[PDB]
RNA sequence: GCAUCCGUAGCUCAGCUGGAUAGAGUACUCGGCUCGGACCGAGCGGCGGAGGUUCGAAUCCUCCCGGAUGCACCA
RNA sequence: GCCCGUU
RNA sequence: UUUAAUGUUUGAUGUUCUAACGUUGACCCGUAAUCCGGGUUGCGGACAGUGUCUGGUGGGUAGUUUGACUGGGGCGGUCUC
RNA sequence: UUCCUUGUCGGGUAAGUUCCGACCUGCACGAAUGGCGUAAUGAUGGCCAGGCUGUCUCCACCCGAGACUCAGUGAAAUUG
RNA sequence: CGCCGGAAGACCAAGGGUUCCUGUCCAACGUUAAUCGGGGCAGGGUGAGUCGACCCCUAAGGCGAGGCCGAAAGGCGUAGUCGAUGGGAAACAGGUUAAUAUUCCUGUACUUGGUGUUACUGCGAAGGGGGGACGGAGAAGGCUAUGUUGGCCGGGCGACGGUUGUCCCGGUUUAAGCGUGUAGGCUGGUUUUCCAGGCAAAUCCGGAAAAUCAAGGCUGAGGCGUGAUGACGAGGCACUACGGUGCUGAAGCAACAAAUGCCCUGCUUCCAGGAAAAGCCUCUAAGCAUCAGGUAACAUCAAAUCGUACCCCAAACCGACACAGGUGGUCAGGUAGAGAAUACCAAGGCGCUUGAGAGAACUCGGGUGAAGGAACUAGGCAAAAUGGUGCCGUAACUUCGGGAGAAGGCACGCUGAUAUGUAGGUGAGGUCCCUCGCGGAUGGAGCUGAAAUCAGUCGAAGAUACCAGCUGGCUGCAACUGUUUAUUAAAAACACAGCACUGUGCAAACACGAAAGUGGACGUAUACGGUGUGACGCCUGCCCGGUGCCGGAAGGUUAAUUG
RNA sequence: GAGGACCGAACCGACUAAUGUUGAAAAAUUAGCGGAUGACUUGUGGCUGGGGGUGAAAGGCCAAUCAAACCGGGAGAUAG
């Protein structure tokens, strides 16, 4: 959590907008250099 | 009377139920009831302690006798009742001086029978009296194990147990389980077998029928994850190991009786 | 859709209300800690 | 493709006595019992190839060939 | 005790 | 080597007993109380149960270990003279 | 569940690595970590037919909301 | 003009807390402007014996004097005491403020206590008994809310053919209480004697016996009367700051239809067998006895305190937002319809806080399409298609229930006649009888009203819109209805009824607890726990060497201890 | 007039497609879809606490966090 941000005080859980695997389109088909 | 339904329905194709015409269509003895809430298997800590049980239908407790000591006065048979909370069915009784008692409900015991309890009674179903003055083969139920405690084997619908010898304080009993164990011989029991014996012949049909009296639903070990269960695991359906409990004690054969105390009073373990 | 956060003012003060501090030791600690740092509010009340 | 184990009488198998000597069952051959089996009495029948160590090899090395078993995974 | 068969 | 006799004496098993101890048997009282305590009695009884010590069992739970070289790691092979 | 394998034969199609029926050579089925059947049921897996169609051959036109222009307000990721 | 109208209307709980009303201001806040606002500033506004809380009573559960247990902290629990989401006294209609009203005013009521007077009298509990007091489903009858039509009363005679009529518009409302006791439901009534029961007592409850009567009692919607010579009332008249204010006021009835509301905490039926305690009624004990107390009438007094504005499917609550999300209860009009679906409307409320033009590509949401009809594609994905009621008709297979709405087909509007509106439903008057009233019989006026047949007629089309199954054939898996990865997986996975093995004799095994204890269970082997398999049908073969479990005790080995 | 019966609104759910992906929304909308008298659904209150709970079992859920929650402390853990 990330309780002290005052750049934006409302959220604590943020990294469901810039990182790609969290994002809600990431798809796993993006992960093929497997 | 053993009744098939009709497969009218999927859940209605395996049903067969009990019916008994002769039980008491009608509200129950108010003053003999009390109130008895449920539990969900939990205990003070509010933890599980026995798995699946919850839910089910509101009961009443009926207080029904199992002492049988109002002696010397008899008793005529009102009427037959239903018990949610036992698998026998329970009878009224009216004494001559204006009592009123639920017993259980022996075999072949109809609606104006007379019964009495006491040490001077007569050697005939229902009647109550100690067991040195039974005679030495009977059938009987209710059956005490302390004198002046109440009535604890043999109460289950259709059940009985054998009076095999009676020499000195003791007498020796069969028990419904093939076991034989000695109970002093001023312990009292009630002469016959229990009533309802095709109890054991009815099939619920369907998964909501087994709800309706508090079961809740049984998930395998094996079908577990290892952190669950030891029977967890496994890609696909592995076993691989002794089976056990979910506390890693083995079952399926490994005996747990550890009473030494009472193991003078067991003439021979059942087989 | 439904939030985590639905108020209710009896089950607020039931759970940690000045009574509900009051009742045990380590509840009775909260109250030190938080006279300690000197809060204008120690409780969830009224 | 790698690893491990095996090639011995017509067939199926022992023998590594740590290197100095090859056997068993069955098959086959001869004689007898009765025409043939079954049965009884006798017999015959050979270390996968090619080099090397060795006084000497079926056995120990090195390669070759054939037959089996296991492995060949992560992308 | 066992003791098959014969174009 | 081998036994019996008298005098003196432990261990084993068995049989009763009651008085420690147990009682989630009954009854009475504190008491307006299915707790607890006291009393009476019945049933068990030196057993059970508990403390210390001790052998066994013990992934139920815990702390950890599980080498390197290598034409990538693994597998194979190798590690000193 | 079968690697070899799209095994072979038959059916369906003008043409069928899928489907259905059979054969047995089961790499590596098999009897309550069930075997083989099974009416009914399934937002379950596979295959075929009728109807239907802008799914397609192969796109055309039309009705609205944006995109475009004017006036007002006025962001963002990134950046030696 | 458009949109909602089982809400996007109205009233609340929860939550919020002044957002309510009035005046004033437009910096900031409002996704634009703002003269406006849920914004700034100032003032105002919430009136109760009866509504709610508080209060009395308990459920789950909490706390818990002593107690039992635990290194300490503490844990559990008895007597008790708290704890609603449940039980417990009583008010309605009309009017009124800018903003509150079952609270204020007007009219008419009701409840529980205190005190006093009179009359009469066995009163009394921490005890006994009754009552309160209870499930699911289904069915029918009697009603009301409400609606429609007629009658009555007031108004109208029509911007364009017609409209003095079988024409058009509007109104036609009235409560609690008090009195009567009906449809319906339940039950025999009374008296006397006695008794191992209700911890003691009891005249009460329970039980037994006897006599006698053919009736009695309890419960209960609605209706009717009164309340009401009132209130309200379409409109009209008179003023006005053109917002509003003042006065008067006709008719105010009947029939039919009809609830998911009431009778009904009923009745019938089923198994899974369906709270507790107080208020209430009654009985007596200790006790008091010309006391106290009890009962009835009358008079008088009391009924405190806190909440009450406003929003409440939302711009005020939970979501950082004036955020297409989430949020429990109550009310339920018309036409068509089976309907709380759907379409259009009423009462009522809104047009969603950027607009104005233009009429490119392309994107989104839709409409139509020549000929062909799955050739598309991993795959008929998506679209298109089917769709109602009545009748005819319907295969394999099957556990005999199903399959099945299988498949497939025909009829459907309007007008007239049968019949100036039929079958059916409702039922006034008149007449008769008695029990003389909320009674019964006869009788049929009036109202309501399907379905069918015959004949005619219009269109391309009559279930015309909205609404509203695609069907068939073969096969894998799982019996089935269910359950699951909140946010990429709904399945063949999980569960399941059934089956089997095994443990468990009650202080049960087992589980949570250093323990006390609690669950298992106020259960007792036809019961309970664990494990595997998974409806049903036909079945389930051989192996005990290995590992585990069960049984055995001879011998070998073997701990602390002893020395 | 039975039924984990049938068709279908409220109500509960989430199978398919399109949009949206600096969204109107940190998981929704539109059009279809499943259950809809039950192993149903929902209001108010209560109980179970972190190697613990609860789990018709997916390592699911336990306040937008879960193969061991969150907050404070050991704490400036250690970091070839
Ligand atoms: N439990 C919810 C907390 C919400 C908080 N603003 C957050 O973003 O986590
Ligand atoms: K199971
Ligand atoms: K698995
Ligand atoms: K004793
Ligand atoms: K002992
Ligand atoms: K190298
Ligand atoms: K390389
Ligand atoms: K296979
Ligand atoms: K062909
Ligand atoms: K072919
Ligand atoms: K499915
Ligand atoms: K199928
Ligand atoms: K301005
Ligand atoms: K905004
Ligand atoms: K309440
Ligand atoms: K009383
Ligand atoms: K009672
Ligand atoms: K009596
Ligand atoms: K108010
Ligand atoms: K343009
Ligand atoms: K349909
Ligand atoms: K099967
Ligand atoms: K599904
Ligand atoms: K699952
Ligand atoms: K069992
Ligand atoms: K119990
Ligand atoms: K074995
Ligand atoms: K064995
Ligand atoms: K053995
Ligand atoms: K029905
Ligand atoms: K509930
Ligand atoms: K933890
Ligand atoms: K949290
Ligand atoms: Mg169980
Ligand atoms: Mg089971
Ligand atoms: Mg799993
Ligand atoms: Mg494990
Ligand atoms: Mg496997
Ligand atoms: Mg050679
Ligand atoms: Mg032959
Ligand atoms: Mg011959
Ligand atoms: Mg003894
Ligand atoms: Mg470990
Ligand atoms: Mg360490
Ligand atoms: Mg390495
Ligand atoms: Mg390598
Ligand atoms: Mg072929
Ligand atoms: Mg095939
Ligand atoms: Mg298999
Ligand atoms: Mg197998
Ligand atoms: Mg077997
Ligand atoms: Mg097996
Ligand atoms: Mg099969
Ligand atoms: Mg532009
Ligand atoms: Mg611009
Ligand atoms: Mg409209
Ligand atoms: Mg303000
Ligand atoms: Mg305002
Ligand atoms: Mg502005
Ligand atoms: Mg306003
Ligand atoms: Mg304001
Ligand atoms: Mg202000
Ligand atoms: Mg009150
Ligand atoms: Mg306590
Ligand atoms: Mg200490
Ligand atoms: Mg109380
Ligand atoms: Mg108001
Ligand atoms: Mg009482
Ligand atoms: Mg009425
Ligand atoms: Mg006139
Ligand atoms: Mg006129
Ligand atoms: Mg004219
Ligand atoms: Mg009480
Ligand atoms: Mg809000
Ligand atoms: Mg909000
Ligand atoms: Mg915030
Ligand atoms: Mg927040
Ligand atoms: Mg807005
Ligand atoms: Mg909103
Ligand atoms: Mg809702
Ligand atoms: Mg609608
Ligand atoms: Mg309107
Ligand atoms: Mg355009
Ligand atoms: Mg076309
Ligand atoms: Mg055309
Ligand atoms: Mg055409
Ligand atoms: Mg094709
Ligand atoms: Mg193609
Ligand atoms: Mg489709
Ligand atoms: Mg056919
Ligand atoms: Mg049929
Ligand atoms: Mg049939
Ligand atoms: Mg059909
Ligand atoms: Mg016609
Ligand atoms: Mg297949
Ligand atoms: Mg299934
Ligand atoms: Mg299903
Ligand atoms: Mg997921
Ligand atoms: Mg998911
Ligand atoms: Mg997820
Ligand atoms: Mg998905
Ligand atoms: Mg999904
Ligand atoms: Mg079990
Ligand atoms: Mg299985
Ligand atoms: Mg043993
Ligand atoms: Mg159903
Ligand atoms: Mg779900
Ligand atoms: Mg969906
Ligand atoms: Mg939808
Ligand atoms: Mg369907
Ligand atoms: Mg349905
Ligand atoms: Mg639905
Ligand atoms: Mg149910
Ligand atoms: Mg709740
Ligand atoms: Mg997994
Ligand atoms: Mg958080
Ligand atoms: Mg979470
Ligand atoms: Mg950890
Ligand atoms: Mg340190
Ligand atoms: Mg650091």
């Amino acid at each position: 959590m990330e309780n002290n941000s005052r750049t934006m005080p409302h959220i604590r859980r943020t990294t469901h907008i810039m990182k790609f695997a969290h994002r809600n389109s990431f798809d796993f088909h993006f992960f093929n250099a497997r | 009377a053993v009744v098939k339904c009709k497969p009218t329905s999927p859940g209605r194709r395996h049903v067969v139920k009990v019916v008994n015409p002769e039980l008491h269509k009608g509200k129950p003895f108010a003053p003999l009831l009390e109130k008895n809430s449920k539990s969900g298997g939990r205990n003070n800590n509010g933890r599980i302690t026995t798995r699946h049980i919850g839910g089910g239908h509101k009961q009443a407790y009926r207080i029904v006798d199992f002492k049988r000591n109002k002696d010397g006065i008899p008793a005529v048979v009102e009427r037959l009742e239903y018990d949610p909370n036992r698998s026998a069915n329970i009878a009224l009784v009216l004494y001559k001086d204006g009592e009123r008692r639920y017993i259980l409900a022996p075999k072949g015991l109809k609606a104006g029978d007379q019964i009495q309890s006491g040490v001077d009674a007569a050697i005939k179903p229902g009647n109550t009296l100690p067991m040195r003055n039974i005679p030495v083969g009977s059938t009987v139920h209710n059956v005490e194990m302390k004198p002046g405690k109440g009535g604890q084997l043999a109460r289950s619908a259709g059940t009985y147990v054998q009076i095999v010898a009676r020499d000195g304080a003791y007498v020796t009993l069969r028990l419904r389980s093939g076991e034989m164990r000695k109970v002093e011989a001023d312990c009292r029991a009630t002469l016959g077998e229990v009533g309802n014996a095709e109890h054991m012949l009815r099939v619920l049909g369907k998964a909501g029928a087994a709800r309706w009296r508090g079961v809740r639903p049984t998930v395998r070990g094996t079908a577990m994850n290892p952190v669950d269960h030891p029977h967890g695991g496994g890609e696909g359906r592995n076993f691989g190991k002794h089976p056990v409990t979910p506390w890693g004690v083995q079952t399926k054969g490994k005996k747990t009786r550890s009473n030494k105390r009472t193991d003078k009073f067991i003439v021979r373990r059942r087989s | 859709m439904k939030r985590t956060f639905q108020p209710s003012v009896l089950k607020r003060n039931r759970s940690h209300g000045f009574r509900a501090r009051m009742a045990t030791k380590n509840g009775r600690q909260v109250l030190a800690r938080r006279r300690a740092k000197g809060r204008a509010r120690l409780t969830v009340s009224k």
